[PDB]
RNA sequence: UCCCAUUAGCUUGUUGGUGAGGUAACGGCUCACAAGGCGACGAUGGGUAGGGGAACUGAGAGGUUUAUCCCCCACACUG
RNA sequence: UCGCGUGAAGGAAGACAGUCAAGGAUUGUAAACUUCUUUUAUACGGGAAUAACGGGCGAACGAGUAUUGCAUUGAAUGUACCGUAAGAAACAGCAUCGGCUAACUCUGCCAGCAGCCAUACGGAGGAUGCGAGCGUUAUCCGGAUUUAUUGGGUUUAAAGGGUGCGUAGGUUGUUCGGUAAGUCAGCGGUGAACCUGAGCGCUCAACGUUCAGCCUGCCGUUGAAACUGC
RNA sequence: GCAGUAAACGAUGAUUACUAGGAGUUUGCCAAGCUUCCACAGCGAAAGCGUUAAGUAAUCCACCUGGGGAG
RNA sequence: CACUAGGGUAAACCCGGUGACUGGGGCUAAGUCGUAACAAGGUAGCCGUACCGGAAGGUGCGGCUGGAAA
């Protein structure tokens, strides 16, 4: 089936993946039918590129993702039912506002005295 | 058709620049009879340049009568900065050379007898090629006629009898 | 005859080499067009256009510098032979002597010069060079 | 010729042909020699050379050049033939490459040792 | 790989002391070996090319494979080739700190460099080559600030009169102002040579 | 979309029609009137080769090759 | 392919090699003082791993949160301390082209060419390229315009058919009016990685990655009528 | 009746238009249409060509791509 | 019972190899016999064609100047 998953493309000991939409019969890094962002797992916020739209739209008429691919999704906000309310509209989740939790955790610098008095 | 020019004793700028040495032979009954002839250019880094043709039975002598017959015949070629009006191409006996003018920052892209020239002339921004033999002697004359055949945009303007051919 | 056109730049260039101050060809719609963008452009001193019972003559008074005895006119090329036909564009329409030459070209809009032809943003047949 | 020529007929290419043929772009050949024998120069030029006939894996037969002062090649020895021509003598377009297979480095040799197969001195 | 020889030679063989002050260029101004001070036969404009060429990588400490790629980044950058050639051998890091003094040569600027006693915009950089771009510190290592090389490289220092080189001895670092021009840096190479050399 | 004319004629399901059968599907795809079809704008035959994007190279035009990478095709000891 | 090291700053003209009593190797060596990139030994040691599964919470199924466990590489990155210049430079040239010089030997040889049997052969001393590489061979491209549309020629250098008629084909005086095949213009569709300006990350760099600038071919559809075609 | 070759040569393919002067010469009325020698510009490596071009241009055909082997 | 891979048979074609014997060519030295060409090369040279000679060559017929002398 169609299915959303991950191309490694970076080099060796630096992994970065290009989220596309392919047939599952595909090559890992061959034949992709539309490219729809990009994930770097190396840097510790796990930079993340993704085209919203696109992603909705292949999730509408049914691609798979992987679970990676699924996580991913799920932290960018496309795993959602809130076009699948029948009963209510214009329901703004604003969970974009809980998930920005910005994560500025730094690491306190420490000197060493250089008692060359010599 | 050369714009020609008098002895620059004001225009003392002449550096002298040597293209060949050749060492010429006659035959005659006792042995043989041997010469040297040299091309010598001279120019004051702008449009002044002279060419000249000294022989004599040793090198000196023969660099210095060059330098007489290159100061002697002396023209003028309308270069603007470093470049030139225009392409050229030019043919002389079996030499063709061919300038084109390129962008400020190029320098000069030839070398032999053409770059001796232009460096004489003071053009310092232009691509030379030679499509025919690479005597000196016809070298040199290929390219100085080139050079005298180049036309300013003023020139055009004067010869055409208007003043902006939308330059 | 083959190439009238060709012939016209012909009479004109062997009438500059050999000095004659009036040169006369017989006439062609094209060949008056050509004559009229010449004397606009300054490369002839005058011409005039006879009807007589042929096609008419074209009189064409060639213009010389008195001050160094050198006509306006340096080279005469034909671009588009029969044997060989060009085309261009607006965008890749020749410049002659690096913007100092003319290039006689006929568009849909008629027959001018590149400058014009590239103003208006029209291609077509690359007649000749002229410098 | 005129365009309606070139279009009927055009412009024809000859491909060039390899200086040392009897390689077939290998850059070495393994040889044995049949007959290890002496030549003289051409016109201007007098000495002896030492040639080789060699028989080359894919069946052909070469004349090959030992270089240095001096060789231990015999008949039945397996040599390494690379390409390179001598002026003076006619028909020799190979060279022995010394220092591999059969053919030892040239003793005594202290410059230019690689191109000879001396190794350096201790 | 490091040239790492004998530095009188080359000081003798190009006149100019292009290491520093020495007192062996006194009474001894010809090249190396048996055949110097023996007149001057006629170099060509070739060899005085070459020699240029020579000069300059002797002088910066730059091999072959390095000056030309160099030479390819000035022919790619916006300006003269020559300046902008020598702009960016005088932006490297051993160069930088030589020109701020932590060191006496270029050969003990770029040693300090490789055993780790500068820090670029406080994090230790220890390429030799790293380009310095302005506005950035450089700066002597906490770790060795008491270094006893360094402090008598900078007693008689106080001066750090370079004009695109601001000195703060108080935090042991210094800044890049600017990129100078080449009547500014005071080397003798005829970049003009070099130029005309790589392009032809 | 490669060379050879020291390869000039090739073709009898072959070109078209009627009908039937068959196939996922149109069709001489197969099976039971007419003589047509293709050919110096190169048919037929012979030789050679997997084809592109890349890559390299050159100012450009262009040239070389498809090793690694991607797309399409062909094949799995020989039928 | 890229990057780094094989030490840094002082030190007079030792010994031994070469040339001519003095040049040169040479501040080179030996001495004395700092440093430890990198080897060696010890210790701390990430990131590549994020969801899992099992608990919840708004409710009728999907999602949204909170937790446990999960690293082949792996004593690899990085960090820190011992004591140490210690463990780390070769290869090809040196008669002209071409950057580099003199002695001792002598057919042996060398060789890209001019050619040399000695500023060219072999060794010694020096010097010059490059440098963890340096040379040789093989193959391809450019200069090479030596297949020339761009961009060559044919009296004598290679090159006009012995001469005509003529089939196909190629080219077509002048003018008026149509058409729109060639030609020109507008709009739309289509055309990973690599390659070009700007960033970002690899301590730099190769490289990786993002974005702006190429789409300059093909197809469809609207107009123009100077030129070629009909 | 075959054969189909030559220093079968102007060692120079056929058409069209244009571009200086001199000296001769054949033909029908100064002037064509020819047929021969010096010679401007221009061309050419030069010898040379130069209105009967090897000059200036356009159309089409033939032919060349180092020598020998080898027609 | 058709259909067919494969088998045998014959032919003819194409592609290769080898063979008693018998012919050119290239290259290297120089043994042998002459002197054909280059000067009017001692009979001007060359082109085509025919006949003939140990060989370069000779002669006949027509042509050309890429020949002196005149
Ligand atoms: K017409
Ligand atoms: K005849
Ligand atoms: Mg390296
Ligand atoms: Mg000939
Ligand atoms: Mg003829
Ligand atoms: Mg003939
Ligand atoms: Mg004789
Ligand atoms: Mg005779
Ligand atoms: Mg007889």
């Amino acid at each position: 089936a169609t299915k959303i998953r991950l191309q490694r493309h970076g080099r060796k000991g630096y992994a970065f993946y290009k989220i596309v939409v392919a047939d599952s019969r595909a090559p890992r890094d061959g034949k992709f039918i539309e490219r729809i962002g990009s994930y770097n797992p190396n840097t510790n916020p796990a930079t993340i590129d993704l085209n919203f739209e696109r992603a909705l739209y292949w999730i509408g008429v049914g691609a798979q993702p992987t679970d990676t691919a699924r996580n991913i999704l799920s932290r960018e906000g496309v795993l959602m039912m809130k076009h699948l309310l029948g009963g209510v509209k214009k329901g703004a989740f604003d969970q974009a506002a809980a998930e920005n939790k910005f994560e500025a955790w730094l690491k306190g610098k420490k000197d060493a005295l250089n008692n060359m008095k010599a | 058709i050369v714009y020609n020019r008098v002895k620059s004793t004001n225009d003392l700028e002449l550096k002298d620049r040597l293209v060949a040495i050749n060492r010429v032979t006659k035959v005659t009954k006792g042995g043989r009879t041997f010469t040297f002839a040299a091309i010598v250019v001279v120019g004051n880094e702008d449009g002044v340049i002279g060419w000249g043709l000294g022989k004599a039975g040793e090198v000196p002598a023969a660099i210095a009568k060059g330098v007489e017959a290159a100061k002697k015949n002396l023209i003028r070629v309308p270069v603007h900065n470093g470049t030139i009006p225009h392409e050229q191409a030019a043919s002389y006996g079996g030499a063709s050379v061919f300038l084109k003018p390129a962008t400020t920052g190029t320098g000069v892209k030839a070398g032999g007898a053409m770059r001796a020239v232009l460096d004489s002339v003071g053009v310092t921004d232009v691509l030379a090629k030679s499509k025919g033999s690479s005597n000196p002697h016809n070298l040199v004359k290929a390219t100085i006629q080139a050079l005298a055949e180049m036309r300013s945009p003023l020139m055009v303007a004067q010869n055409r009898g208007i003043s902006v051919e939308k330059v | 005859m083959t190439d009238p056109i060709a012939d016209y730049l012909t009479r004109l260039r062997n009438a500059i080499m050999a000095g004659h101050r009036v040169v006369s060809v017989p006439a062609s719609n094209i060949k008056k067009e050509i004559t009229k963008i010449l004397f606009d452009k300054g490369y002839i001193l005058n011409y005039k256009f006879e009807e007589n019972d042929s096609q008419g003559i074209i009189k064409v008074a060639l213009k010389y510098d008195l001050a160094h005895k050198v006509n306006a006119i340096k080279k005469l090329k034909r671009v588009s032979r029969p044997g060989l036909r060009k085309y261009v564009g607006y965008r890749d329409m020749p410049r002659v002597l690096n913007g100092l030459g003319i290039a006689i070209v006929s568009t849909p809009r008629g027959v001018m010069t590149d400058k014009e032809a590239r103003e208006l943003k029209v291609g077509g047949e690359v007649l000749c060079y002229v410098y | 010729p005129t365009i309606q020529q070139l279009v009927r007929k055009g412009r024809e290419s000859f491909a060039d042909k390899s200086k040392s043929p009897a390689l077939n772009s290998c850059p070495q050949r393994r040889g044995v020699c049949v007959r290890v024998y002496t030549t003289t120069p051409k016109k201007p030029n007098s000495a002896m050379r030492k040639v080789a006939r060699v028989r080359l894996t894919n069946s052909k037969e070469v004349n090959a050049y030992i270089p240095g002062e001096g060789h231990n090649l015999q008949e039945h020895s397996i040599v390494l033939v690379r390409g390179g021509r001598v002026k003076d003598l006619p028909g020799v377009r190979y060279h022995i490459v010394r220092g591999t297979l059969d053919t030892a480095g040239v003793n005594g040799r202290t410059q230019r040792r690689s191109k000879y197969g001396a190794k350096r001195p201790k | 790989a490091r040239y790492t020889g004998p530095k009188s030679k080359i000081a003798r063989k190009f006149g100019d002391p292009i290491f520093g002050a020495d007192k062996v260029l006194s009474k001894k101004n010809y090249p190396p070996g048996q055949h110097g001070n023996n007149r001057r036969r006629k170099t060509s404009e070739y060899g005085l090319q070459l020699r240029e060429k020579q000069k300059a990588k002797y002088t910066y400490g730059v091999l072959e494979k390095q000056f030309r790629h160099l030479f390819h980044r000035a022919q790619r950058a916006k300006g003269v080739t020559g300046e902008l050639l020598i702009q960016f051998l005088e932006a490297r890091l051993d160069n930088v700190v030589f020109r701020l003094g932590i060191a006496p040569t270029r050969s003990a600027a770029r040693q300090l460099v490789s055993h780790r006693h500068i820090t670029v915009d406080g994090s230790v950089v220890n390429i030799p080559s790293y380009s310095v771009k302005p506005g950035q510190v450089i700066g002597v290592r906490e770790r060795s600030k008491s270094l006893e090389v360094i402090a008598d490289a900078l007693t008689g220092f106080n001066h750090s009169k370079y004009p695109w080189m601001e000195w703060d001895q108080s935090s042991l670092s210094g800044k890049l102002l600017h990129m100078p021009d080449r009547t500014d840096i005071p080397e003798n190479i005829k970049e003009q040579l070099i130029v005309e050399l790589y392009s032809k």
